[PDB]
């Protein structure tokens, strides 16, 4: 399974595939792996539907718990710190990928943030512009490397993210590609100054069809 | 001892009478909270959960401790059950349980009077609920308005006359500020609403420029 | 140790006397609970278990805590043994134990008076049991009716004269609403432990269905 | 052993086989694995008679405990959450399948819900329309895949459920088929807006006898 | 037993202990917050750093407020580490001191003979009016906008300051106004500022030679 | 009454200290000098706390010896957990103030003691000696020149105010101290010790018997 | 409760209990320390060994001082094992008794109606003046250079001893002076006698009973 | 990964590479491993970005916690003692500092390393290195240390040691001229610990490269 | 690594090498392994710089802790007892060698003491006159066995200790010989009636140069 995340001038986009496997058998086709956790953040876990939603839910509760108690939300550094404490607590399994927008950053164009975790539960803020986690991560990263120059805005960001996921599916059987028969496409979240939003399914469908048509 | 019960009750009632006043009233768009508060940091009104709000009068350190404990309870319940489990009735019952235990077991009772308000969920038809929880653990279901702290009677009478069952925001705000002055602007007021038209989090603060516009 | 016992007993008796009244009486189809309650949210009558009901008078926060603890006990027992283990006698004994401990160990005794009622299981012949548990842990087995809260004597006497064993629903309800006055739907909470229900005997009679029975 | 569950317009049906084995030896023929847990839910466990009944009993007690304490039953999301806490608690084994009807859902036709659990104790809402757990699950799922288009109402659904169990038995020795000699047939529960009801043995006997005559 | 007589006698015991100790004043100035205390000792500190932009000042019995200073530093460091350095605010520390003093006043044998002041300045490069909090022996918290006076005789120092105060007064000006008003030398003064112009750690002590030329 | 309790406890302690023998501690050119009226050859009233820190006490023995031991335990733990320079007179005095204040408030009987903690400079450093007086209630006072504890303080305090020299020699300061003490004595009834700032590490040194004779 | 009235009443309760019990004297002599006690019982001991060169003597309520004697032996043996045998001194044991009695006087319901004496002699072949410590019901410790008198009526026995004292009494001499000064406020049938003999290699404590005590008096 | 540290007259310099690997795969290119912990100290861990930053953060909090509580900072010996307690409680760090209380300000630079068992060691050789390219870096410094005469030549040698580590160890990253990523460095003298500007390290790295071609 | 210790008429001497290794690699050249622990004792550990210093520090603190609390230092038997308790506590590693002088012994000429520890944490007082611990201990002991007859005082005793360490280095790669290029030589402590003092570097260097000239 694969989750991708990329920074565009003005924000960040995160997208995940829909498949789950039990060895070689396909166990899921509608698996949602990316969830909005607060007004400015989203988490994605390359794991089961349960691990993804349970993790996001607990994290969302903690961010909102702090906000209600203290009156203001945590700073971006504080959000990562709390996520890291949660990840290290569960490890003592799949690694979280966090996308956010630092509302308090000096330059709004580069305020998008991507945070990933290594096997030991250590956080890492990505300065490369993109990141991917899961079984098709290498194929998705390799694809974004050649297509990143095309990312000039939120629309291009979403298009490239979908193409990276497509390339992951094309080379990794554990990652699901767009199912044109059932009408199931990757899920995505875009985060900018106005907050975190779920990208409409019809928008992802259109992009997927254009990529398929282009490669034919 | 019956003498102990009266002296504790008096100690608490006097502490609440010496503090500033707070009023919350139902309106067409939800519940409105208005409090006399010169401080820009120390909050008397707060969000508890999705559709539930908090308002208190009395000694700060005591009601902030209850505000925190309520948020703690609400978040634990919503996570262990569902978000719809947390209701105004539930939080009010918990505050009644807590204050009642303090009044009985602790050396000094809490010099506070609390108000828990709940609005309907998005797209639902339900009349707003307002609860008054007092220092001894007594809970009262008020259908229209709650007045806590300072001198209750002059503000309560002044509201019994000029109230509107489905007043607009601008109307209900002006009616509330009027009853608080007779017993004050952006620099000395804390205002907030439980807006029943918001998708999930109903609590919204009306501060500064936006409040001066509404005055 | 004798002055303390009297002052605690007085503090509690006065708190119960200042609260609204509740009556519980036996009828043809089970037990009927009628309470004077203007609130639509704060319940004074409740289900404990399958054939067991609860009714209380006094300070709300105190009896709701007892209602919750009783439901906790009942569900634990039924799970650890069998559903038939949970009886009215068992729950009443537990409330007597709890109130007696509160009266003796907490700073203020609970300003409550409780009633635990039990009806027969489906298809069985057994006379309904009603128990009165007071603030000090005293338990009394009442065969016909229980009156708690407010002024007991005027309601108890008005019920002693007008009592019929095996009275009908519409009949027993009217007799109960009558005895409560001497001492409408917007000022009442009514419920029955209907012995004709397969498992859960507790049923609330509210609104439209309640207006008709008067 | 196998449990199947499918959504039909306006509701859900859950059915389970009657066998239990101890290696190769048949240890049970009358094993009830599906139980109504509240007015709108039913659980099924592909394990022994004891694991199935003990689990259902504890869960039924938990749902009713909440209703008595709070006055209203848990929302569907709350019921799953409580089940998940119970499943994760027992792992520290055969996993449950929950069938229920969401009384508060906006569209009553699709208010039927199916919930399963994976090896790690993770919940999952099936969106495919059907699901199966146990040693004959693949066979039952592959059978429902081909017959699902025939499901238009409760009786059509029940037919497809009994046929899925028959196909599981036909290919998996651990799943029991309909015993015409002893008169033992799969048990089933149907849940719609009017609540959860045990399907009469005579309706299942009629369906099973006919699937047999059909393949003859 | 009697909850009202005990409340008055405890309150008197504490008020008298604070009245017998030396005075401390905190006031807003253009570049931050200024702390001036009457302290002949070169070792026993009455003013201290709590966190980045937060300062502490106290009056009363030393062993009691030093215990609170230590506990405040312990709290602040734990919070900043568990959340963000920014979680730590003046409002937060003041709330915690209010909670602690209120519990001491209730549970312990003798209440703390102290009066505390928590002050906070803006972060580097940010526009925010300095916040000053007064926390008393019973747990009462008051948001003072201009100045805080603690210990000894409050009224003569408070009145002498109410007349000579200037909102954007420079360091040299505000220092001279503060030294004056206490009276209502370097060998008897402990002076420190929460300089809002420093990158991270705002607290800075003005001692010896540097304090001389400034006085 | 709580104000009555505070006065009676304070009186009980003040009377116990007034009934015990006197101790003086004074700064001299070479360090700090401790002189105590003690007929006992075994029960010590003056002791070493740390390398540059000394202790002196007046009152009930069992009570101040308990405090001397607790102070040595604290000092050794701190020096080991941090560095040897962490241990200062200010630190130990603060700890004694904390301890005595807790005893006075919570225990049934307050400690009938008055303590003195003194500190000299480290080898080769220029620093004025520090002397701290810690009383029964936890009050701490920074005395620049001398400390007088136990018995009748004023006659000894006045006799010292008139006879105090800033950088007095050993033989000089000793004679001034013994004189001050007589207003409220030889080798057999005196316990004398110095915190000699000229020693490499351990400043504490006892002046007993034959060596104390040549100074008197 | 009033902290001053309680302190006086506890002090009185204890002082009266000690005044009602029989007397014990401990005095230095040329060969060590000598303990003399008025005790009719042949089973219940008032004098005992604590460690190598350390002795114990007490006056007051038996159950209370025997509890302290046992606790002292338990402390002494633990210390000597954890450090060295020379760590256990009279000063150390006296300090511990002072700590214990002081805590009892403060925390327990009734204070201990006892008065204790811890004595220490020199190690074999060493020159050191014997040390005697008096520990009282409140935890007060006093270093007595010549003699200690505990229990009963202190003043008449203390004065009769203050006259008749000698710096280096012989055993036969010091014993007679002690029995005599004890007769101001008795023989083999009513006396408990023991010495801390500084001339014994390790264990200084030795009891002088029956036939051997008769010839000495 | 490699961290180097060396003493120069009147100071200390510490530098670290920017790579992180997951076996044979390059997982990071901008990894900061050296952080200032207080006015006079800096720590460097030859591990992941997280281990380096989390360790430095906890240690910095511990040093400042003491300062606020006691009024004065810990002595250098005390700073090492606290670091040692932290290391034994838990990825072996290299500490670089300047003892402001030392008699000779010229030799006041300090370098402390830790062995596998969590034991501290004060380096008296003048330099030290930790990580997978540490032997290459130490052997390089052995031959170039005679050239260190001040802060600038100290920094050149540190950068050259890291270059040599990268040239022989694939786990240590060399200067990326394409992306403009260079080793990070901290220099500590009597005026405190300061981060070395990226421009100065880039200049030294380009000169080392031109000198080798 | 090697530590030697030998008794001479009037005292004891302890010396240790300066090397530390991480396998075959030389990790240290200035390693101090012998430290003075009190006025009359010194400990040596054949381990890392940290184990040697930390052990000595903890033991020195314990000895001084007792002296401050009780007024007098522990007897020699008590010092060993405390050391043994410390050694047994750490093994539930390298074994410590202790050199000391019993100031209370009857014969001052033989008052020097050497105590070693076996793998099980058991103490042993050496009556052979010398002892060694570490990887080169047997070479050092066999060397001292042939040279011990030459020890007649402190100087000849130091000469024999340095020669023992030289022989240890000559046959064991883990023990460091005198580095004439860097000017690094073994450290040594000499203890007699006047206390424990560190032997000057210049004195060890002259003896080492004489041993090297003698072997050439």
């Amino acid at each position: 399974x694969t989750i991708v995340a990329l920074k565009y001038p003005g924000g960040v986009v995160m997208a995940g595939d829909r498949r789950s496997t039990q060895g070689n058998m396909i166990s899921g086709r509608d698996v949602r792996k990316v969830y909005i956790t607060d007004d400015y953040t989203a988490t994605g876990i390359a794991g089961t539907a349960a691990v993804a939603v349970e993790f996001a839910r607990l994290y969302a509760v903690e961010l909102e718990h702090y906000e209600k108690l203290e009156g203001v939300p945590l700073t971006f550094a504080g959000k990562i710190n709390r996520l890291a404490i949660m990840v290290r607590g569960n490890l003592a399994l799949a690694l979280p990928l966090l996308a956010g927008y630092d509302i308090h950053a000096s330059d709004p164009q580069s305020a998008g943030r991507i945070v990933s975790f290594d096997a030991a539960g250590g956080w890492n803020i990505e300065e490369e512009g993109y990141q991917a986690v899961g079984s098709g991560s290498l194929f998705a990263k390799s694809s974004m490397k050649k297509l990143y120059s095309q990312v000039t805005d939120g629309d291009s960001g979403l298009r490239v993210a979908v193409e990276a996921l497509y390339d992951a599916a094309d080379d990794d059987s554990a990652t699901g590609g767009p199912d044109l028969v059932r009408g199931i496409f990757p899920t995505a979240v875009i985060i900018d100054a106005d907050g975190a939003v779920d990208v409409p399914e019809s928008r992802i469908a259109e992009l997927a069809r254009a990529i398929i048509e282009s490669r034919s | 001892p019956e003498q102990a019960m009266r002296e504790r009750s008096e100690l608490a009632r006097k502490g609440i009478a010496r503090a500033k006043s707070v009023v919350a009233l139902a309106y067409a768009g939800g519940v409105l909270f208005v409090a006399e508060n010169p401080s820009r940091s120390l909050q008397k009104i707060s969000e508890l959960y999705d559709r539930v709000g908090f308002a208190a009068a009395g000694k700060f350190n005591e009601f902030d401790n209850l505000r925190r404990g309520g948020i703690q309870f609400a978040d634990t319940r919503g996570y262990a059950y569902d978000r719809r489990d947390v209701t105004g009735r539930q939080l009010a019952n918990v505050y009644a349980q807590t204050l009642g235990t303090i009044f009985t077991e602790q050396a000094k009772p809490y010099e506070v009077e609390l108000c828990v308000a709940e609005v309907a969920h998005y797209g639902e038809t339900k009349r707003p609920e307002l609860y008054r929880i007092t220092y001894d653990g007594s809970i009262a279901d008020e259908p229209h308005f709650v007045v806590m702290g300072g001198t209750t009677e002059p503000i309560a009478n002044a509201l019994k006359e000029s109230y509107a069952e489905n007043a607009s925001l601008t109307d209900a705000l002006r009616i509330a500020v009027a009853a608080l002055r007779a017993g004050l602007g952006v620099a000395s007021l804390e205002v907030a609403v439980l807006d029943a038209n918001r998708p999930r989090r109903a609590f919204r603060r009306i501060t500064g420029s936006a409040l001066q516009a509404l005055l």
